[PDB]
């Protein structure tokens, strides 16, 4: 029933979706271009840059070499950090070591720092961002049972009240969200229903708007016409003709010569004087809309509040209530463990830090881009109302503006919630290592083989080659790396993965 | 780092260089100059100029502006 996304999709949207290069980079794309003369070299030498990687001391000089470099940006460290989640997918147990390794490393550094309160809420290192991968990874299996549920709901309900009221194109300001910022400022419309038929033939009804723009409307009708369709597949709104055949006959196009220019007016369904029970086509073949550039916004806010507010509800409830995933339970009661071997007395540092570590780091990343784990696309109208939800939920984890005026006794009523959770976790009987690793196992089993793992391989790969210098020497500094003669094999392998090459 | 020298043969000088900003090298004839040099050596001096900012054209045009070449590596 619940539209929920293929592990291999989801994992790319979550991992590399607000990456570098872009939507269409590399890796969702598996881009990689090499002669097919060298592939057979190519791939052999990324088999031991594998193996290499499989080294604990190579990988932690890598990484800490990696840290050192100004020369990084935050998107190199997300990045890179997601590379590494899909390059050690085969070993789990190993990737998790790393982590362990690096997240011990930071919070010692945190202790005996200015602010051990401060930890993992700056995600200017990479463990977090592997964390927050290793948490993504854990509960695919758990959004896919109980969570995907309300959230889902949640989603199509915001869409709905959001749909319902007029959208203008320009400025993306909608009458009815739960942002601010991005609310509406009067103009008279009316929920218009036309006929449409669809041409591959058959006529479906379509519930529109009479100020939605041409391109709008032609949304809102392909919404309806390829549901069953996943959104990859479906039209953009400039492959697409709408046609209306009144007598013996005119076109719509958002501009055209019919367009009310005095700036240029988009064209509405208003303009064209299509009333309600019309019959259009659908065939497969500056600029102002409504805006020419308060008690009222708090009156919209709150009763899109109230219409939302069930759905807020059921989701916190199956979020923060329920049998709490092993991974979480696992990490949660390993932050425990080594609160209590570093000494850090305030458990408002562990509420902080057990906040920052699984609402913060999953659910708020989730709650704000749903299309991550569900067939949906959605516009800045959707995503800036579940942003206000996102807030209204950090803000029931901060032990401490619309978001603050709109939902007020809800946080307090969450913080209950919350704390409740975090002993419930606490209370619960513990899952060994044992137990931990061989969930990881079935992981690791069960989709490898459906990675991008040849160019998780080769991006890492240029990120020793942009500082090979400073890896080299601190393989050649680290006296185990040099006993492994790490550096050695690193310089062998990137001996044979060159571009320019020439025979003397 | 090591300093060896080469001499033209009836098959070339007999070695492969690749990269662009650390020019290195790649594969040996079997038969060459070379392996009668290691497979995976980087070259750090080649005939004097040290090609630690030297591109890939010209790492490769000091070692062909010459009878014989005299370099560098770092194995």
């Amino acid at each position: 029933g619940i539209p929920t996304l293929d592990y291999k999709t989801y994992t790319d949207r979550v991992f590399f979706l607000p990456s570098k290069d872009g939507d269409k980079d590399v890796m969702i794309t598996g881009k990689l271009d090499i002669p097919e003369s060298r592939r057979p070299i190519v791939e052999q030498a990324l088999y031991q840059f594998s193996n290499l990687l499989n080294s604990k001391s190579f990988l932690i000089n890598f990484i800490h070499t990696l840290e050192n470099q100004r020369e990084f940006s935050a998107r190199a460290k997300v990045y890179f950090a997601s590379l590494l989640t899909v390059a050690l997918h085969g070993k789990l147990e190993y990737y998790t070591d790393i982590m362990r390794t690096l997240f011990l490393e930071l919070m010692e550094q945190y202790v005996v720092a200015k602010n051990p309160k401060l930890m993992l809420r700056r995600s200017e290192t990479v463990v977090e961002r592997m964390l927050s991968n290793w948490m993504s990874i854990c509960l695919y299996q758990y959004l896919k049972d109980s969570a995907g549920e309300p959230l889902y709901k949640l989603f199509k309900a915001i869409k709905h009240q959001v749909e319902k009221g007029p959208v203008d194109a320009v400025q993306k300001k909608a009458k009815y969200t739960l942002n601010d910022t991005g609310l509406l400022g009067d103009v008279e419309y009316a929920p218009l229903t036309v006929s449409v038929i669809v041409q591959d033939i058959d006529a479906i009804p379509v519930k529109v708007l009479n100020c939605d723009t041409i391109s709008q409307v032609k949304e809102k009708i392909i919404d309806q016409v390829y549901r069953t369709q996943p959104c990859s597949c479906w039209p953009k709104p400039d492959s697409v003709v709408l046609e209306w055949r009144p007598g013996s006959t005119q076109i719509l196009s958002d501009l055209d010569l019919t367009s009310q220019r005095e700036w240029k007016r988009i064209n509405t369904l208003m303009h064209y004087n299509v009333r309600d029970g019309a019959t259009l086509i659908l065939s497969k073949v500056r600029v102002w809309h409504l805006v020419r550039p308060t008690e009222i916004y708090l009156t919209r806010l709150l009763s899109v509040k109230g219409t939302l507010q069930q759905f807020v509800d059921n989701f916190f409830q199956s979020v923060l209530a329920h049998a709490v995933p092993p991974a979480v339970k696992y990490f949660f009661d390993f932050l425990d463990e080594q609160a209590e071997k570093h000494d850090i007395r305030d458990e408002d540092t562990i509420h902080i830090w057990k906040t920052n570590s699984l609402p913060l780091r999953f659910w708020v990343n989730i709650l704000k881009n749903p299309h991550f784990i569900f067939d949906v696309h959605v516009h800045e109208v959707v995503d800036a109302s579940l942003s206000v939800i996102a807030q209204t939920f950090m803000d029931a984890c901060t032990r401490t503006p619309s978001n603050k005026l709109l939902y007020a006794k809800e946080i307090s009523t969450y913080k209950k919630m919350v704390e409740d959770y975090y002993k419930g976790i606490r209370q619960m009987v513990q899952v060994s290592d044992q137990d931990m690793n061989t969930h990881l196992a079935e992981i690791s089993r069960a989709h490898t083989d459906s990675l991008n793992t040849l160019v998780a391989l080769h991006q890492l790969y240029q990120y020793t080659q942009k500082y090979y210098d400073e890896i080299i020497n601190a393989l050649e500094e680290d006296p185990a790396a040099q006993k492994m003669q790490l550096a050695f094999r690193l310089q062998q392998i990137a001996a044979a993965l060159e571009n320019k090459v020439t025979d003397l | 780092q090591r300093c060896v020298i080469i001499q033209k043969d009836q098959h070339g000088f007999g070695f492969t260089v690749s990269g662009d900003r650390i020019v290195l090298v790649q594969s040996v004839r079997p038969g060459g100059a070379a392996m009668k040099v290691k497979e995976g050596d980087r070259i750090i001096k080649v005939n004097g100029t040290m090609v630690t900012n030297s591109s890939h054209l010209e790492v490769v045009k000091l070692i062909k502006s010459g009878a014989y070449v005299a370099l560098t590596l770092l194995g």
